[PDB]
Parts: C-alpha cells; structure tokens; sequence
C-alpha cells in the first residue's frame, strides 16, 4: 500500500503497476493483514486508457495522423482473489 | 506540465521501513540508535550519526574519476597524474648520457644500450645488489634511465621493483616526483613534493635489509613521502525525512576493494561500476533504488569563513551477498 | 653457504619435517634420491640451461599450501615461461591460463580420505604428507602407484571456491609421478590365468546356473560401463568386456566392494583386461545377470602369455533418442549449479541424470572429455535451439584432458542452488524437454525478486520440510 | 663464474627483451576507466577541498571524546 495515493501499487525489479483486487466476486478486500505478501496471478485482465487529445478539423482527416497534439496512457490490471495465490514471504533472516 | 505534476509526486521516496534488505552494513557502532535525517539538520556539528538512506545520486558519474591520491602529512588531496605526464617526464631521460662512474659500484652494476630506429635513444640500465652480490630476481631491485613507461612498466611485471632514475653528478637520482619513485608491477607510487625531502641510491644503505624492498622503506631511505590511494566522492542521501550530501574518502574499506590497483586492473573497475549502478540503477525510479544503512560523522568546515558544514561517512562496507 | 648449498639444506631441512613419513625416520638417505629425481628431471630438459640443481624451484606442503595459496596455480616443472606458453594455449586460442609457479611438490599417495569415521572410500583420492591430506585427479591413473611416495611433476592446483562450504582445492596432475623410493620392480603374472571368455561367460550369465568347475575369473575387450553409481549405503559401478566387436556375446559385471571402489578410476574402453575371484548376482528384478566382484577378487590388464581361456512426428511429438557415443571438449558454461554445457558449442550437453557431484569441480572450458552410450534429442522443449546430449546411468562419461584455462569469476547469480535442480530431476523425476524451461523459469525469478526483496540463498535453497522454497511454490500448480 | 655469469645473463636477458632494441614503439594495453578517461581528456575533474574533507582536527578531537 503506497504512501502517496493509498492506491495498492505491485512493486518489482524495473518497476511498478497499479492493480485493482477484490476478495470475491461482489465481496471487497477487508483485511490489512495481506499488506507486503507475493500474490501469483494467472487469470487476470491488463487494461489501459487512452487519452489522447488531438484537434481533428474534419472528419477527412482522420485518415492521417498530422492532427493528434498529446498523448498518455494508464495501464493497470485487476483479478478476484479466488484466483491468484499470496505466498507469504517468510520473514527475511540469515 | 500535466504528466510532469503527476511525476513530482510519483517519484516521491515513500517510508523508512519497507520489506527489502538492508544494502550496506556498518561494521561498528551497531548499537547507535537510528537518527532521522531531518533530526540531525536540526543539531549541531560535529557529531555521530548512524542512518539509513537510498542515494538519489552520486558524483562523479564518470566513475572513472572516483579516486584520488592523497598526502596525509599535509591532509591535501592529490590529483592522479596520467600517462601523458609520466611520457612528458620520461622523455627527458632518454637522450640522456650515461656517467663511467656511476656504472659499476658496491652497490649497484649496470648494463646499456643504444635503441636503435628511436631517434638515437640511450638506455641505461643498473641492477641493485644484496649484500654485493645480485639477488634473485623475486628480490632483485632494478633501477632505470632513459627507459619509457610502458618499457619500465612490463620491466617491473618481471623483476621485484624499480625506481626511474637519472644521471645525478654524485649518485643517481629519481627524474622527477612527477615520475613514480617506485613502481611495483602494477603499482605506480607517487609521492608529495611538498613533503618530501629526496635522497641518492647510495641512501639504500640506510635500510634493514635489501631484499624486501618494502615501498615504505625504500621511500625513506629515498626520502620521499609516499601518497595514498583512495577512492572519493559524495553521495545524495535521502531519507524522506531528509537528504543529506556526505563525503567519503578511503583505501578499500567500504568498497572492499583496493583504491591502488584499481586504476591499472580492468576486473575491479567492472567491479566497483558495478557496485555504483547496484546501488543506482540507470534510468529507473528511486522508488527501487535499494536502502541503505551506514554510520556517519559530522563537522564544520568554514572555509569560505564561516559553516560550511559538511558530513563524512565511516565504518561501512557494502553487504557480502549483494556484490 | 652456497647458492645452491644453501637450497640443498634447506631442502634437507623441508625433506626430514615436512616430508620424511611417520613410519620412516627423518633419514638422510631419503635426501639424495628426492635431489637425483629433481636433478633429472631438471637436467634431461637440456632446455634447462641451470645449474645442476634446480634453485629456482622450492617446496612446498599440503597444509602448506592449503593455508597460503588460494589462486589456482600451476607447477609446469621445469619448464620455461615460452614452453608453458606453448602447452597452456595449446587449450586456446584465448584459453585464460593457470599462472606459472615455480613449486615442487612431494607427498605419498592414497585413496585414504583423511577422515576415519568409516574406511571413507567413496572412489575419492588424495595426497598425503605430513602436514596435511589434499584431494587429487588424475588422468590416465596407474593403481599401483597406491600408497607410494613420489616426486610430482607438471602438477596444478585449484583452490577451493567461494560459494563452497568444504572450502577444499584440489589437485590435478599432468604426468605419471616419480617415486623417492627406488624402482620397486616387481614380478608378474606368469602363470595363464585360467578365465571365462565372453562367450562361455555370458551363457553363464543367462544360465547362471553352470557356474562350477570353470574358475570364476573373466577378460575381453571393454565395451561398456556404468559411471559410478550410488546407493544410500553401497556405491558400484557395472562395466561389461567383449571378446570383439561387433561380437556376439559381452560379459555384464559389477564391482561392489568399497575397499574396490578406486579401480573405478583407472580403466578405460577397448583396453582389454582381466578380472578374478568373482561370482554372478541376480539383483532385485534384473533377470539378465551379472558377474560380481567378492571379497579376494582383482583386476588386472590382459597381456597374450597371462591368460588361460576356458570355455564350456508432427502429428505426435513423441520422439526417440539417438544412442550414441562422443568425444570432443566442451566450451563454457549456461548454469554450472544445474548442469548445462556446450560441447564445442555446435551440441548442447546436460549431465543432469548422474550423480555427477564428482564432475562438478572439474568441469570448465577447455576440459576434454569422452562419453559412451548416451541418449542424443533434438527439438527439444523450452524452444532451445541445439541439439542436447544427456548422459545416463547406463553411460558414463570420460576425461580426455584436464584444461590448462583457470577458473572463472564467482558471481552469486550464477553459483547457487545446485541442491534444487538435483531435488527436482530426483523428487519429481521430469523428462529432461520439461527441465530446461524448469531452469529458465527459475532463471527469471531470480531476476526479478533476488537478491533485494529476498536473497537467493533464501530463494533457491533446497526445500526441506522446516521450510518450502519459494523457488519450487511458484512453479509447484504449472509443473504439476 | 659459470653461475654468476649465468644469473647476471637471466636479469640482462629479462631487461633487454624487455628493452625496444630497435624499430618503433608499441602501444601497451589499456583498461575500461583508462581509456575512457582519456577519451574524456578535456573533461574538468570531479575535485572537492581537503577543508570539506575534515580538516579539522579540532571536530575530530571532540568527536573521538564521543562514546
Ligand atoms: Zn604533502
């Protein structure tokens, strides 16, 4: 769970993702207790968004890509929690 | 900036006590308790510290200018000098003339020659003796003139150690400080001439023995104040509560590595950019630079008269598994 | 004293302490054999250009070097640095050499490990001196020179490597050794051994029951053997002789008994040889049977005038290996701690289905090496492009030469966690097409979690019931 | 004088193969952080004042009193 945003953020070598669980279907995450574990997830879904804000004149052009003035892109995932698994990284010693 | 806003938050350090493993260890002073960064800010220099931090940066970049030669005498850092420097030197030497009286001695016998094809060079050539008679060649002690660098550096890869050294109407004498007073395979050793106070070969007299040869010794017996090795550079320690811009200045502790075959050994300095890359990683966000621990002192400096206080780091070395 | 007076006494000096065996006192007498061996072998170079003695050179013990040295090192003895040159990049071009040392070395050796909670056999050899005990390989091996005292020329160390606990070097010799003592010339079997040949001996070995009258001793050419195989308990190995090739019958047989268990070291095929004292098993479910070697039986080399013969798919990948036999040099490493490598590059080579623990600390670029009987695959799984090699029990694998290049560089990325493949191949029993990408997988792990969210000996540790390793949960649901 | 002349002639040979006796001279091998700085040559150099460096022995004496 990050400082920032609240927002839980998966966290690895290189970088970071967004992510978006819930418990079960129609059912939320409840319980802090699952901060800082390792959660395998093989049947998930990787959105994005874009929001592009480009200037068309006419619908002529858009046939041509000399008008798009800016782009961005989010990108996160999302899964239940019936189908990953959380492993619990047993607490680092020598 | 619209993304440029979002990222000035999202680069942001988080916390101070996250799952990942430590990157450093302090190998003293363990039993300090942990001081944030902003409480240290707000105290007097000098003072002891022991933190954890990530480095937001480091300098130089281009660690090939991560080490420097150092006089402890007059505690004044020395710029490394480069192989240009020692050519310039050399040069002088080798349309030298060799001296009848200075061939053949109790002390040292010789040996010449006349390179040909190299603008008529002269080279002189004298081999130290134990006790008057040769050593082996473990503890031969050779010395040269009118020999360049890489010819006295593949010359010093085979024998013990030798000294450049020029025709001196007494005895002979080092060239120039500015040349190594002695160079050991891959070792060049300089000295301070600020603090030096050179003498003769035939001060060789003055040590215990003549088949060790330890740079220390012959150094005095040269009289001549050896330089260290070190590496040095500072560091952007940041904490959240704070960051802080400490100094460091060794001879192979933290790094565990030797600030004096560095410069001449290809395999440390993949080593030591390794190390620094580690610690930061191109490119990436600090939010995966590594935590750092280590112990660091605090002091002033004053030198632009007043303040300047400034902090060094002391007593760490970077953890074994994570080289 | 002299030069060369003051090296021959304190070659006196290290000959009576270091050197000169429990049994034996310090004696004197011992001094001038040891000094006519290095001035032999120092003077019949001619190359030598050196004083009669070569003063060069010093001693050097077993415990000796096991507490001073730690780089590899070699003693090319009594050679110079341009004939060293052109033996050690002869394992080139570019092969990263061994450092010229100019050491002797003299100990007695033995297959004795130094430890004495059991007999320790374990087909392990060693060299021996007063100081201290040191493991050893040797190519090309003669037994008889067991428990013998020698001189040791062209001889090169390697020290023990960081990742290992045992912390042991080992030594790796290039030439028979010179014995101190005095040529032991010893009589022969002159005697016709009475034994089987192969014929008579493999009908025994399918009617096991006629085995009386005719002695219980065998010879032929050998065709095929095991590499050394293990129990919990009891070690072994299974060779079998011909009395040709292509013949029509070979003899299948086993040794067994520990106190044996070196001869393993010291055959070699085609050489014909002959065995003695033995008898014919029937292990559990091996219906086809073998001889067996007892408590007085002997090996020895066959010679003319010795013997006495005595006679009475694209629409389905299953695909098939390819038996064979190969011999070449294998050229780096992809996963030392599993066991891939690259013979000449052209042709992949696990060595994953043996015990293969003994090969390990050998096996590096430019080492020369023989196989027999083992299964060659090709399109393997986990896309790997090169064909794959993959010796098995019912092979075993052969040094041609040790490699004059020194070790490489250690990296924690690299070292770790040979305990797990072995624990996969072992516990799990995979098909070598699936354990490729087993290793790649975990390969990629270790990329991302190692070593800052958890180091890889905590990641790659074998899984033990205290604890499971994260490095077999995550794969555990695909693999299964 | 066999062996003396034998042992002055090794370290003569040593220096003499090591010596250009003739022809022109050779380059040497040069390292990663070697031949980048002299690649980099015309680069101002990373440099700080031994003052900032604990000059003061002063500091240094009251900071060893520390426990
Ligand atoms: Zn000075």
């Amino acid at each position: 769970a990050s400082s920032h945003k609240g927002c839980l953020q998966l966290r690895d070598q290189s970088g970071s993702l967004p992510c978006l669980l819930l418990a079960k279907h129609s059912q939320p995450l409840s319980d802090p207790r699952l901060i800082g574990c390792l959660v395998r997830a093989e049947r998930f879904q990787l959105i994005v968004e874009r929001d592009v804000r480009s200037s068309f004149p006419s619908w002529k052009e858009l046939s041509m890509p000399g008008f798009i003035q800016k782009q961005q892109a989010r990108v996160y995932v999302q899964f239940f929690l019936a189908d990953a698994l959380i492993l619990p990284v047993p607490r680092p010693c020598l | 900036p619209s993304s440029g806003s979002e990222s000035d938050l999202v680069s942001l350090y988080e916390v101070e006590r996250c799952q990942q493993l430590s990157a450093t260890i302090l190998t003293d002073h363990q039993y300090l308790e942990r001081t944030p960064l902003c409480a240290i800010l707000k105290q007097k220099a000098p003072q002891q510290y022991r933190i954890r931090a990530k480095l937001r940066s480091y300098k130089p970049r281009r660690l090939f200018q991560s080490v420097k030669l150092h006089c402890p005498k007059c505690h004044l850092l020395q710029e490394v000098p480069h192989e240009g420097d020692l050519d310039i030197i050399f040069q002088d030497g080798a349309t030298k003339t060799p001296d009848v009286k200075l061939q053949n001695t109790s002390l040292y016998d010789s040996k010449i020659w006349t390179t040909k094809n190299q603008k008529g060079r002269k080279v002189a050539v004298h081999f130290v003796k134990n006790n008057g008679i040769l050593p082996l060649s473990n503890e031969c002690l050779l010395l040269i003139e009118g020999g360049t660098l890489s010819e006295i550096c593949k010359l010093s890869n085979k024998f013990n150690s030798v000294i450049p050294v020029r025709s001196g109407h007494e005895d002979l004498e080092l060239l120039d400080l500015s040349a190594p007073f002695l160079i050991q395979g891959t070792i060049h050793h300089y000295g301070c001439k600020q603090c030096s106070s050179l003498r003769s070969i035939q001060n060789l007299n003055s040590l215990v023995d003549k088949t060790s040869w330890i740079p220390s010794s012959v150094a005095e017996a040269l009289g001549i104040v050896p330089l260290q090795y070190v590496f040095v550079m500072t560091f952007t320690l940041d904490d959240g509560t704070g960051v802080l811009e400490a100094y460091l200045m060794d001879s192979d502790k933290f790094f565990q590595i030797p600030a004096s075959e560095v410069l001449m050994d290809d395999d440390l300095q993949k080593s030591v950019d390794m190390i620094m890359d580690m610690f930061c990683p191109p490119g990436i966000k600090i939010d995966a630079y590594p935590w750092l621990e280590c112990f660091i002192k605090s002091y002033n400096v004053t030198n632009g008269t007043d303040n300047q206080i400034c902090y060094q780091i002391f007593d760490t070395t970077v953890a074994e598994d994570v080289i | 004293p002299s030069s060369e007076q003051a090296w021959l006494e304190d070659a006196q000096v290290f000959i009576q302490k270091t050197l000169c065996p429990a049994v034996k006192e310090p004696n004197v007498q011992l001094t001038p054999l040891v000094i006519d061996c290095v001035k032999t072998v120092w003077l019949s170079q001619g190359r030598n250009q050196g004083s009669t003695l070569p003063l060069s050179y010093s001693f050097v013990s077993v415990q000796d070097l096991k507490t001073h040295q730690r780089l590899p090192c070699c003693s090319h003895l009594s050679w110079s640095s341009s004939a060293y040159q052109a033996w050690a990049q002869e394992a080139g071009p570019n092969g990263n050499p061994l450092p010229r040392e100019q050491l002797l070395l003299l100990g007695t050796l033995t297959d004795l490990s130094a430890d004495l909670e059991q007999e320790c056999r374990n087909g392990s050899l060693y060299v021996r001196d007063n100081t201290g005990v040191l493991s050893c390989e040797l190519i090309d091996l003669d037994l008889s020179w067991l428990g013998h005292l020698f001189l040791f020329p062209r001889w090169s160390y390697l020290p023990p490597a960081r990742w290992n606990s045992s912390g042991e070097g080992h030594l790796e010799l290039w030439d028979a050794p010179v014995p101190v003592f005095p040529l032991t010339i010893s009589p022969g079997p002159v005697t016709p051994i009475p034994v089987l040949y192969p014929e008579s001996a493999s009908c025994l070995l399918r009617l096991r029951n006629k085995l009386r009258g005719v002695q219980r001793n065998l010879a032929g050419s050998l065709v095929r053997l095991s590499a050394l195989v293990k129990s919990k308990q009891k070690a072994y190995f299974i060779l079998s002789l011909g009395r040709s090739h292509p013949a029509v019958t070979h003899v299948s047989i086993i040794v067994q008994v520990p106190a044996q268990l070196v001869w393993h070291r010291a055959l070699r095929p085609g050489t014909a040889y002959v065995l003695t004292e033995l008898r014919v098993s029937k292990i559990r479910g091996q219906r086809q049977h073998v001889w067996m070697t007892s408590q007085s039986s002997r090996l020895l080399l066959l010679k003319p005038e010795c013997v006495q013969e005595l006679e009475l798919d694209p629409e389905s990948l299953v695909r098939y290996s390819r038996l064979l036999s190969y011999s070449g040099a294998v050229t780096g490493v992809l996963n030392e701690p599993a066991g891939l490598y690259e013979l000449d590059g052209q042709l992949g080579l696990c060595l994953a289905y043996q015990q293969f623990r003994g090969l390990r600390r050998v096996m590096r670029p430019g080492v020369c090496l023989q196989l027999q009987d083992v299964h060659l695959l090709q399109s393997v799984g986990g896309g790997t492009r090169r064909p794959v090699l993959a010796p098995c029990l019912r092979g075993a694998v052969l040094l041609q030469s040790f490699s004059r290049q020194k070790p490489g560089a250690h990296s924690s990325r690299q070292a770790y966690g040979a305990s797990l493949y072995e624990q996969l191949v072992w516990e799990r029993q995979l098909g070598l097409p699936l354990y490729l990408w087993a290793t790649k997988a975990l390969e990629e792990l270790a990329c991302k979690l190692c070593p800052h969210v958890l180091r890889h000996h905590q990641f790659l540790q074998h899984s033990s019931p205290g604890s499971p390793s994260l490095g077999l949960q995550l794969l555990a649901p695909t693999l299964d | 004088m066999r062996e003396d002349q034998e042992h002055q002639g090794a370290l003569v040979c040593l220096a003499e193969s090591c010596l250009t006796l003739e022809g022109p001279c050779t380059a040497p091998p040069v390292t990663h952080w070697a031949a980048s700085r002299c690649k980099a040559t015309g680069e101002a150099v990373y440099t700080v004042p031994s003052s900032m460096l604990c000059i003061s022995e002063n500091d240094q004496l009251i900071l060893s009193s520390l426990g």
